[PDB]
């Protein structure tokens, strides 16, 4: 189809011109104008929580686009998945894993 | 009449180079970002000028950077205490070209009323100053007047457009003094309002 | 070279280029408009002298930042330091690349859509991380870790807030999402999804009140890249909110681009009003709000949306 | 935190946004220096001068 | 019109590169990095195989593979942080006290 | 479609080769992110659109963020890593590289003797993937939730500070 190849060309030109515009802005900024602590483990814990819950989020992303095809059985399975997710979240909050302040 | 830094020289100013210099000076004088630096009571009047009743944002001079790298103007608004003088010098050195300096108030001008053991007598003992504001404190509109004076001084200075081509010296305009400019209209004053009214 | 296929290809490329240029121009004018609208909210005028009504002010800061001396810290990683504003600009620009501003006016009609938006935001966290690490400043590094932990705490439910709209549309495509809003805009059924998406979009754009700083080392044109990318992200988040929750370009009387521009301008103004109105919560309070309230709200909203969808499918 | 605390806080944020918007619908408080000249009271302590007596001789 | 053998060869090249990085690097961080390269290469091989047969099973196995990759990265970086806390170095050859 | 496949595969190979031989951890992670973006492009060229989207969203957007985070927390200045360059010594890497090359030749020889009608590149959407995920692969989804829960519990137990 002509429409899809036109849109592919437009998307390619969009990415190319955006990156080139930012590169040219940096080059013009460089060329113009004259010249002249230990991080706590809570950062790791928060990033780890983000990674784990983002994977469970991808499972829910795949479910959300095909809800009508899966029917009520898929609803029951996703309800079990979300209940396990929320039980893990409740466990994380109650044990002080998600409390930044001690 | 210009002053060179790399000397009392003349005007170096093709007609396209002059137009480019005018465009650069217009953009620089219409976008002046002061450094958020509080020394003493003069800073209170400066940030009063930043508020709604005066609205220094109208001149495009409100962005008020907390980092010296992003600031184009340093306002020494307060006393230059001897313990604060290395801090002031370090913050000025961290600024990038082009940079301008406004002394605000009698303390920053000369030490003011504090000719005392712990005060540097004026910030121009150690860093160069572009505009001086007398007052203790200068009112917010005096700071805005100094901002306009700095804009006039920026608008006809000469700096290199690029660091790879052309003269790299900085030419600063030798302005006529405001005292001699305003002497004609100031001496002609005869009567003022009596101080018994509002 | 005269052929309808090549003419259509060039027309579509020209439309994409027009969209890109208008978005970048609107981001810069959004910086100027933030100054003017903050003046309006605070009983003053803002910049109204440089040009007519201050309209030439943005050109003055552009010239000032171009002709400012280009400076990189001596003991800094040059590639990563230069790379952080590249990411901060390009990530949400390419996120805009899926937004349908009008029927027939889109850059890419992808089947992934808001998945591409989530791709771009997950890449956009690297701008803050790289700016903090490469500056060789421990204050900047600590500020970058705090800011990135906040953005992870709200990126954890950004997509789940969009999933109710995705479930109602039955697709990831943006044209299908705005076509499913032909009768009722998604702000009515996906209201909790709307507020959670608003909070997440403000938080991942590093806007007030989610704004030891990781930009103090940047100056000249890289700092301007950071600011212009932030405003382009404001425009992109506002346009995505319009398309996903307010019908996109759909409206009774006005042309579709007029409706899209009016709704996007309203949410742009609401960004400015949110900065002018709300105080800044504490860091632990912000992250506890992100993890304890908003993420379960998105999960429960998705469950109830699915129950309503399957109940209504007789 | 409590559900009632969350609802009261949300209503409080909405109230703050509403008052700032009504501030946008208000009258400007800006005195437009330098186009609008600054009013100074007659005993304002600004620039120092030396004056003359009514016969025209300097008073100092 | 992409050969299945070419995709499998690319996945195998990435797999052996990740295994080489796992072996030759004394740092535990680079070992975890090589492990991530290996599991991503195997998941790419599954995606190539699923795309050749026109089935969703390749992407489903990819989903399970990256769930494993995420959880293994979490555990490995936790153990690396514990090692850096209790030994102040990431030399994996120093962690060798049980032998024979 | 094939042209993007070969360029993205070449970029992934070169970036991974840069990863396993680099001394700076942040540069190595940046090259790894580049290789993951290239592999996502490979996924998009093969029609696995959901796989490419998750490759950027999760692998290059969550897991590499965790790796970068940990590298900042350690403040890795190349202490006894850059100062030694043990992996750059030929007597160290000549053995494992020969072993990996032998394994690659064996795997490639096994690969080249298989039936191949070509990959059509017909896009397999996320809708079909979600249909399979909550249909024939339900127990995979629920026990994958249990697997992520186990990873969460283990990483919380080990990675505390006290
Ligand atoms: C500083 C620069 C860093 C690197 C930037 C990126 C490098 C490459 C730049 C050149 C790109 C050239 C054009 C690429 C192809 C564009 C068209 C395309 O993707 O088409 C494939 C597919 C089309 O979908 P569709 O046609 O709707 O499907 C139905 C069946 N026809 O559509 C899709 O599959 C869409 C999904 C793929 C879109 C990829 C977009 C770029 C992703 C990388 C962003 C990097 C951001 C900057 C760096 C972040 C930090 C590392
Ligand atoms: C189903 C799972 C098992 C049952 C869960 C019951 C609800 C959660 C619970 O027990 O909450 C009480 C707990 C007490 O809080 P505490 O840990 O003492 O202090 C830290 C935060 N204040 O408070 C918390 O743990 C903080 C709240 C965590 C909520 C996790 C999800 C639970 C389900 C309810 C979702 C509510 C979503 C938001 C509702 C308002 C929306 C406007
Ligand atoms: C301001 C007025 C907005 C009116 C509006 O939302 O109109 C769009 C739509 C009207 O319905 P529609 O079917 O488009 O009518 C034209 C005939 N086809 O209306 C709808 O689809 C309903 C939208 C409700 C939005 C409520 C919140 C608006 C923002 C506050
Ligand atoms: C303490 C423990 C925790 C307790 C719980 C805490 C969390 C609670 C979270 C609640 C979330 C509720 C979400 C409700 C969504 C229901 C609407 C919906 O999804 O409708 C879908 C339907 C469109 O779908 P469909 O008809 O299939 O269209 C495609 C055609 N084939 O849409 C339609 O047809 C239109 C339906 C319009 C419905 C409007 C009214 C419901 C949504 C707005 C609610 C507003 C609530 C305001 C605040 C209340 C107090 C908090
Ligand atoms: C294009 C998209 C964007 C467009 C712009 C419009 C959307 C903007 C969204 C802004 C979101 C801001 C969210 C801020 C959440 C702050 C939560 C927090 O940390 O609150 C702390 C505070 C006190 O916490 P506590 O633990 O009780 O401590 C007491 C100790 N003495 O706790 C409290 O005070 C409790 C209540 C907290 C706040 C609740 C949520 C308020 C959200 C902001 C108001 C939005 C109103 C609608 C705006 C228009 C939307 C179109
Ligand atoms: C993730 C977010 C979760 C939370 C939000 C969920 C969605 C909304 C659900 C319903 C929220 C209802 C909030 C409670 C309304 C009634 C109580 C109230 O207004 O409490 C706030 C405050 C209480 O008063 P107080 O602080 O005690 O001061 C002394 C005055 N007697 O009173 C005041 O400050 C004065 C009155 C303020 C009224 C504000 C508006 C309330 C209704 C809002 C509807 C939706 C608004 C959408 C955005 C509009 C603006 C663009
Ligand atoms: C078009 C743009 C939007 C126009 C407005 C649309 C409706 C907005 C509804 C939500 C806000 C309603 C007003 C909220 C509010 O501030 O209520 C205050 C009440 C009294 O509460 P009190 O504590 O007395 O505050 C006095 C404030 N002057
Ligand atoms: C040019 C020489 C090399 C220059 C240096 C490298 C620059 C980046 C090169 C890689 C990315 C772009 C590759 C070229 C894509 C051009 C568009 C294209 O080929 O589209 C075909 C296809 C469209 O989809 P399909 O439906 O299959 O099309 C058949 C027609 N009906 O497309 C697809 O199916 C998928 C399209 C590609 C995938 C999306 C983009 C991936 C980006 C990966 C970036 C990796 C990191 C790069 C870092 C560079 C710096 C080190
Ligand atoms: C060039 C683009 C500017 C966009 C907006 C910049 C931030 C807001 C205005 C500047 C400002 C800052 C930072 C600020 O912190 C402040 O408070 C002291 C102000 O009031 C005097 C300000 O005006
Ligand atoms: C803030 C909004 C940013 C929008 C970026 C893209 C702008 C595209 C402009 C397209 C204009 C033509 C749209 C089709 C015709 C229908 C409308 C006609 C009257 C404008
Ligand atoms: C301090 C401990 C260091 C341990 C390093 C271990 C390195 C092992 C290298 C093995 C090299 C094998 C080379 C190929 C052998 C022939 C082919 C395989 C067998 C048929
Ligand atoms: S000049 Fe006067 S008002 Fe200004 S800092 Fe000195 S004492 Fe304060």
């Amino acid at each position: 189809s002509t429409e899809v190849i036109a849109h592919h060309w437009a998307f390619a030109i969009f990415l190319i011109v955006a990156i080139g515009l930012c590169c040219l802005m940096l080059v013009g900024g460089w060329f113009l104008g004259g010249r002249a602590l230990r991080l706590s483990a809570k950062f790791y814990l928060v990033a780890m929580f983000f990674v784990i819950f983002d994977v469970e989020a991808l499972y829910l992303f795949a479910w959300s686009t095909s809800i009508r095809e899966s029917g009520w059985v898929g609803f029951v399975e996703a309800a079990i998945f979300i209940f396990v997710l929320l039980a893990g979240l409740v466990y994380l909050v109650r044990i002080g894993a998600l409390d930044w302040t001690p | 009449d210009y002053t060179l830094t790399r000397e009392i020289v003349t005007d170096p100013l093709n007609v396209f180079m002059g137009k480019l210099n005018d465009m650069v000076n217009w953009g620089r004088k219409n976008s002046i970002w002061p450094y958020n630096f509080g020394l003493s009571c003069c800073y209170v009047e400066m940030v009063t000028s930043f508020t709604a009743v005066h609205d220094v944002a109208r001149f495009g001079a409100e962005v008020l950077r907390a980092s010296p790298r992003q600031a184009d103007l340093m306002v020494v608004a307060g006393t230059c205490f001897t313990k604060m003088a290395p801090v002031i010098q370090r913050l000025y050195d961290q600024m990038l070209e082009p940079k301008w300096v406004i002394s605000m108030g009698a303390c920053a001008n000369s030490g003011g009323m504090y000719d005392i053991y712990s005060v540097v007598q004026g910030v121009d003992k150690f860093i160069p100053v572009d505009v001086y504001i007398p007052g203790c404190p200068p009112r917010p509109e005096a700071y805005m007047q100094a901002l306009m004076l700095l804009q006039e001084s920026i608008g006809k200075e000469r700096r290199p457009l690029s660091w790879v081509v052309g003269d790299q010296g900085v030419y600063r305009a030798n302005m006529q003094s405001e005292r001699e400019r305003k002497r004609g209209e100031r001496i002609a004053v005869t009567n003022l309002r009596t101080p018994d009214e509002i | 070279w005269i052929s309808p296929e090549l003419i259509e290809i060039l027309l579509t490329i020209l439309k994409a280029v027009v969209i890109l240029l208008v978005v970048v121009t609107c981001g810069a004018f959004m910086s100027f408009g933030e100054r003017r609208l903050l003046g309006l909210f605070q009983n003053r005028y803002g910049p109204n002298r440089v040009g007519w009504g201050g309209s030439l002010q943005l050109v003055a800061d552009m010239i000032k930042m171009f002709f400012k001396e280009d400076w990189i810290p001596k003991f800094s990683d040059r590639v990563i330091f230069t790379l952080a504003p590249m990411i901060a600009f390009t990530s949400l620009l390419l996120a805009f690349a899926i937004v349908p501003v009008s029927p027939g006016w889109v850059v890419a009609d992808l089947n992934i859509g808001i998945l591409f938006f989530l791709m771009m935001a997950g890449l956009a966290v690297y701008a803050v991380l790289f700016a903090g690490w490469s500056s060789n400043n421990k204050y900047s590094l600590l500020g970058a870790m705090r800011a990135s932990a906040q953005t992870l705490s709200y990126e954890v439910f950004l997509g789940l807030s969009l999933m109710g709209v995705v479930a109602q549309a039955g697709s990831f495509n943006m044209t299908d999402i705005v076509n499913s809003q032909a009768h009722v805009w998604n702000v009515i059924p996906q209201f909790f999804g709307f507020i959670t998406f608003a909070i997440a979009g403000v938080a991942v754009c590093h806007r007030h009140p989610f704004d030891d700083g990781y930009h103090i080392e940047y100056s000249g044109m890289k700092f301007g890249l950071f600011f212009v990318g932030e405003y382009i992200g404001i425009v992109t988040i506002s346009a995505l909110m319009v398309t996903l929750f307010f019908g996109g370009w759909q409206g009774p009387l006005l042309p579709p681009f007029i409706w899209f521009a009016l709704k996007t301008a309203f949410f742009m103004m609401m960004f400015i009003l949110i900065r002018a109105s709300l105080p800044r919560p504490r860091y632990d309070q912000v992250m506890s709000f992100g993890w304890k309230i908003c993420l379960p709200l998105t999960l429960i909203n998705l469950l109830v949306t699915a129950a309503v969808i399957l109940w209504q499918a007789q | 935190m409590t559900l009632k605390e969350l609802l009261v806080g949300f209503g409080t944020q909405v109230r703050s946004i509403w008052m700032i918007g009504l501030h946008a619908f208000a009258k400007r408080e800006t005195r437009m220096y330098p186009e609008e000249p600054v009013y100074l009271p007659p005993r304002y302590r600004g620039r120092i001068v030396l004056t003359r007596d009514p016969d025209g001789e300097e008073r100092c | 019109m992409i050969p299945l053998q070419h995709g499998l060869i690319l996945a195998a090249i990435l797999f052996v590169l990740g295994l080489t990085g796992l072996v030759i690097r004394r740092n535990l961080l680079f070992m975890l990095i090589g492990l991530e390269i290996m599991i991503n290469a195997s998941a790419l091989a599954f995606v190539v195989a699923g795309s050749y047969w026109g089935q969703t099973d390749g992407q489903v196995m990819y989903i399970l593979a990256i769930s494993l990759a995420a959880a293994e990265a979490s555990i490995g970086l936790a153990l690396l942080l514990q090692l850096h806390r209790r030994r102040q170095n990431l030399n994996i050859d120093s962690v060798s006290e049980m032998r024979g | 479609m094939e042209f993007a496949f070969y360029i993205c595969g070449l970029i992934a190979i070169l970036a991974t080769l840069r990863v396993i031989t680099h001394t700076n951890p942040v540069h190595a992670l940046l090259y790894l992110i580049i290789s993951l973006l290239a592999i996502s492009g490979v996924f998009f060229s093969l029609g696995a659109y959901f796989a490419g989207a998750l490759e950027i969203i999760v692998y290059a957007g969550a897991i590499m963020v965790l790796f970068v985070f940990v590298v900042m927390m350690l403040n890795l200045g190349g202490s006894e890593i850059e100062q030694e360059r043990q992996w750059l010594k030929p007597q160290v890497w000549i053995g494992p590289a020969i072993l990996s090359a032998i394994m690659l030749v064996v795997i490639v020889y096994a690969i080249l003797g298989v039936n191949d009608q070509g990959i059509d590149g017909t896009p397999i959407s996320a809708k079909a993937v979600g249909i399979t995920l909550f249909g024939p692969y339900v127990l995979a989804v629920e026990l994958a939730s249990m697997l992520l829960l186990a990873g969460l519990v283990v990483a919380f137990h080990v990675g505390r500070e006290e």
